[PDB]
């Protein structure tokens, strides 16, 4: 993953 | 259990999660049951949940699940306190004394860790307190010069403003940085289908501002989330 969570 | 890592770019879960934290999430699992002779993964109240933004499912959000299916949730915008009535019975909810937090917000807006003895120009010291929902305790931050405009809330048909009844299979989410969190108050409930996982750990943390690049490492933050 490494994606963002807002 | 299947795991996914996420960066925290925003401040909506301060002080629990900081800008520049990297977290591990444990995906929720459907149970594998043998009907001849695992358990199904559901949020518990107070869990930090990653989920797909309902209105734009390509974005991941992270909030706290304060409202479970059937919960009557009421938020008092003045005191900034929740009341929760399960299966609508009143959930035990407690709040500690407000005290100064480690953070100042400038005002877009940035947040700065500023020691409680110092001050900063063009800033307001955030307050901190403990919120206990049933058996789970966590910290929230409040901005003392802020207060929600309830007319801007998502208003549930049938319900007064600032009160919601969580539909079956759906959740009411709120950020720990309560004056700086675009959450269920404003865009409504989160369906089961949209849940990704539960946050379990901080596996890395970089010291940075929202849009800036890292000033350093916060290794002290690696470990459990509390």
């Amino acid at each position: 993953x490494x994606g963002g969570a807002y | 259990f299947i795991y996914e890592a996420f960066q925290i770019p925003s401040g909506s879960m301060m002080p629990t999660l900081l800008i520049g934290d990297f977290i591990l999430v444990e995906k929720f699992a459907y149970g594998i049951k043998d009907p001849i002779y695992i358990e199904t993964g559901h949020p518990k109240r107070g869990d930090i949940v990653v989920f797909k933004y309902p209105e734009d499912p390509k974005l991941d959000y992270i909030k706290r699940a304060v409202g479970l299916p059937g919960d009557k949730v009421t938020y008092d915008p003045v005191s900034k306190e929740l009341t929760i009535q399960p299966g609508c019975n009143a959930l035990p909810v407690t709040y500690s004394n407000v005290e100064p937090s480690d953070f100042v917000q400038t005002f877009t807006s940035g947040f700065f860790e500023v020691p409680k003895n110092e001050t900063k120009e063009n800033g307001i010291r955030l307050s901190e307190r403990k919120e206990t929902l049933g058996d789970v305790t966590h910290r929230i931050l409040t901005v003392p010069i802020a207060q929600d405009q309830v007319g801007m809330y998502y208003q549930q048909p049938g319900q007064q403003l600032a009160t919601w009844i969580v539909p079956p299979g759906q959740y009411f989410m709120m950020g720990d940085n309560r004056d700086n969190s675009a959450d269920s108050r404003y865009w409504g409930f989160v369906p089961e289908a949209n849940l990704v996982g539960r946050a379990t750990a901080i596996w890395m943390s970089f010291d940075k501002q929202e849009g800036e690049w890292p000033t350093g490492l916060r290794l002290s933050r690696i470990g459990g989330i509390h």
